[PDB]
């Protein structure tokens, strides 16, 4: 069912190989982990924040 | 709870082995585990020589 | 750049045989299946056969089984088709083409095609007859003179008027192969009708393949 | 052995327009349907190797998609270099098969033919046969026929046809059709006619002659 790919430096852009990574996100109603900063900033003291 | 197994714990020396130790104590939280399984039953594990 | 180049065409008497071949250039046939396909005049494309260059394994269309046999040689980096018991129905342009392994991919490299014909009347000049113009003009004030060209073989034939000087107003049709085993076509010249009695209208029917030609004069007649 | 059907038999599109040609395998061939572009006198060019696999060297204009079994081939902005007959090929199951081929027209002006009826000439009749000739000149759409009549009866099977190429500015072309009678049969009929019909003609044009005229 599978065929070898002739990926060569002599190929045009449509046949040059590309490395691909696909990011597929979780659909869980109760997520945790793989998180990030919520536009995190620095602490400021003696000012109204 | 909601797929999360929650663990709290405390470990102390004891004088009373017939019953559990007396006096107020609050257990330390350890972890919220995103597992996704149904727990209605359990067993323990021993090492065997 | 990879090319595939065909040769070996020509006429086969009905019931005879012909060997076709193609050479690969810029590409090593091994790893590919080499295929033969056919294009009869007036028809689309039919597959004939395929051979795996690196294995010798083959497949044939049901329509050619027992008649068309193929082979390949990677030392020569060429491929062959042996066509036996050829009939009039097998007149076609025969093509070489290739694809990966044994399938799941279409054919990438193609030759241009060489014509193989079959006919009981393999060498004929044309028979050319004039067509009288209508005596009454059509829209634009024009009228036309013509010729019917028939029973010649092989095709191509080049047809032009006034010995090739007249292209103006010239309408020509392609030749088709008739039941006679010979080819035929027709043409007219449409000009303002008074010009039909002024200009010369000779059908120049050229057959380089038969080493011949006919110069047929067409002119107005009572109509 | 999986045969495939293509449609339309011809498509009409101008330079810069879109072309849509489809092919339907009778059996699944996975996505292994290739497409070719053929001009008269040339080998078909490989455009596509499989439904979503385009060949380098093929204009970026060529693309397509599938719906169920059927594959649709399109050209997003047709150029003069793309007026060719398009064919499908399946490479899944042997024998390898091809579709029928779809022509592309340049989509110009529709016009009725100038109808020229040419009764058999005295010179042509020296052959021992008689060929009644009618030419439809400079007309469009591409599909047209002559309804040939002998003694005003519609006759079917004694006719012959050949068709010429379309004009690069008008899309028009001429149609050649004839009737073959032996000279002896020609002489036995009195009335001959060319009833011209086509897809754009609401009023058939009929030309006629009596036996022995012209």
């Amino acid at each position: 069912p599978l065929q070898s790919y002739g990926f060569q430096p002599t190929n045009g852009v449509g046949y040059q190989p590309y490395r691909v990574v696909v990011l597929s996100f979780e659909l869980l109603h109760a997520p945790a982990t793989v998180c990030g900063p919520k536009k995190s900033t620095n602490l400021v003291k003696n000012k109204c924040v | 709870i909601d797929g999360y197994f929650k663990i709290y714990s405390k470990h102390t020396p004891i004088n009373l082995v017939r019953d559990l130790p007396q006096g107020f104590s609050a257990l330390e939280p350890l972890v919220d585990l995103p597992i996704g399984i149904n727990i209605t039953r359990f067993q323990t594990l021993l090492a065997l020589h | 750049e990879v090319q595939l180049v065909e040769s070996g065409g020509g006429l086969v008497q009905p019931g005879g045989s012909l060997r076709l071949s193609c050479a690969a250039s810029g590409f090593d046939l091994g790893g590919y299946s080499m295929h033969w396909v056919r294009q009869a005049p007036g028809k689309g494309l039919e597959w004939v056969a395929g051979i795996y260059a690196s294995g010798g394994a083959t497949a044939y269309a049901d329509s050619v089984k027992g008649r068309f046999t193929i082979s390949a040689d990677t030392s020569k980096n060429t491929a062959y088709l042996q066509m036996n018991s050829l009939r009039a129905e097998d007149t076609a342009v025969y093509y070489c083409a290739r694809s990966y392994y044994y399938g799941g991919f279409g054919m990438d490299y193609w030759g241009q095609g060489t014509l193989v014909t079959v006919s009981s009347a393999s060498t004929k000049g044309p028979s050319v007859f004039p067509l009288a113009p209508s005596s009454k003009s059509t829209s634009g004030g024009t009228a036309a003179l013509g010729c019917l060209v028939k029973d010649y073989f092989p095709e191509p034939v080049t047809v032009s008027w006034n010995s090739g000087a007249l292209t103006s107003g010239v309408h020509t049709f392609p030749a088709v192969l008739q039941s006679s085993g010979l080819y035929s076509l027709s043409s007219v010249v449409t000009v303002p009708s008074s010009s039909l009695g002024t200009q010369t209208y000779i059908c120049n029917v050229n057959h380089k393949p038969s080493n011949t030609k006919v110069d047929k004069k067409v002119e107005p007649k009572s109509c | 052995d999986i045969q495939m059907t293509q449609s339309p038999s011809s498509l009409s599109a101008s330079v810069g327009d879109r072309v849509t040609i489809t092919c339907r395998a009778s059996q699944s061939v996975s996505s292994a349907v290739a497409w070719y572009q053929q001009k008269p006198g040339k080998a078909p060019k490989l455009l596509i190797y499989s439904a979503s696999d385009l060949y380098s060297g093929v204009p970026s204009r060529f693309s397509g998609s599938r719906s169920g079994t059927d594959f649709t081939l399109t050209i997003s902005s047709l150029q003069p270099e793309d007026f060719a007959t398009y064919y499908c090929q399946q490479s899944h199951t042997y024998p390898i098969t091809f579709g029928q081929g779809t022509k592309v027209e340049i989509k110009r002006t529709v016009a009725a033919p100038s109808v020229f009826i040419f009764p058999p000439s005295d010179e042509q009749l020296k052959s021992g046969t008689a060929s009644v000739v009618c030419l439809l000149n400079n007309f469009y759409p591409r599909e047209a026929k002559v309804q040939w009549k002998v003694d005003n009866a519609l006759q079917s099977g004694n006719s012959q046809e050949s068709v010429t190429e379309q004009d690069s500015k008008d899309s028009t072309y001429s149609l050649s059709s004839t009737l073959t009678l032996s000279k002896a049969d020609y002489e036995k009929h009195k009335v001959y006619a060319c009833e011209v019909t086509h897809q754009g003609l609401s009023s058939p044009v009929t030309k006629s002659f009596n036996r022995g005229e012209c």
